[PDB]
């Protein structure tokens, strides 16, 4: 019960900057006023 | 309870691979039929303090006390000291906080979820 | 990692029309599902506007994680306010 959409137009991928976002809490531990 | 149903074939630690590839098949069935006695062995692997605790022992809980020197055991996180109120507003995900040199300084206890300061 | 599929997220109202606004924020851990399989390829489900007819808009960015060392300054409130990639420059 799937449909094949051959109409997709394929082109080389675009690119952009990421800046500095993408940081996540490494562990489920509370830390305060500290460089880790 | 056990005496050609088992087979055996480096590999990574804890890895798992069930594959097959002088035409030889890499599988090798054992001739199940006292040094050759088959053993049904099990291994229990644990990951301590990598997450909030999920399984524990049959030890019963106890009511908590503040401003008192006590020997406490917080979900296996043993210690000694005083439990006080703290303005350390934990985000709803993390359980217990740590000071430098990796020591437990704050904890949220079961059955109340309040942020106690050790 | 080792059969645990960890999902992190954070939502932020932004103005910039297409790309990340200049700023910094950290994603919360939410949930870490015990999913014991291997993943090497993936796909994005999308909504298609049927007025078959198709449409979309908005935009989805993808980046690839690598092993790194990071220095993070946890503030008084326990919220990560800044980080440094030890191999950037």
């Amino acid at each position: 019960q799937c449909v094949n959409l051959t109409t997709r137009t394929q082109l080389p991928p675009a690119y952009t900057n990421s800046f500095t976002r993408g940081v996540y809490y490494p562990d489920k531990v509370f830390r305060s006023s500290v460089l880790h | 309870l056990d005496s050609y149903n088992y087979l055996y074939r480096n590999l990574k630690p804890f890895e798992r691979d069930i594959s097959t590839e002088n035409c030889y098949f890499p599988l090798q069935s054992y001739g199940f039929q006292v040094g050759y006695q088959p053993y049904r062995v099990v291994v229990l692997s644990f990951e301590l303090l990598h997450a909030p605790a999920t399984v524990c022992g049959p030890k019963k809980s106890t009511n908590l006390v503040k401003n008192k020197c006590v020997n406490f055991n917080f979900n296996g996180l043993t210690g000694t000291g005083v439990l006080t109120e703290s303005n350390k507003k934990f985000l709803p995900f993390q359980q217990f906080g740590r000071d430098i040199a990796d020591t437990t300084d704050a904890v949220r206890d079961p059955q109340t979820l309040e942020i106690l300061d050790i | 990692i080792d059969g645990y599929f960890k999902i992190y997220s954070k939502h932020t109202p932004i103005n910039l029309v297409r790309d990340l606004p200049q700023g910094f924020s950290a994603l919360e851990p939410l949930v870490d599902l015990p999913i014991g399989i291997n993943i090497t390829r993936f796909q994005t489900l999308l909504a298609l506007h049927r007025s078959g007819w198709t449409a979309g808009a908005a935009a989805y960015y993808v980046g690839y994680l690598q092993p790194r060392t990071f220095l993070l300054k946890y503030n008084e409130n326990g919220t990560i306010t800044d980080a440094v990639d030890c191999a950037l420059d």
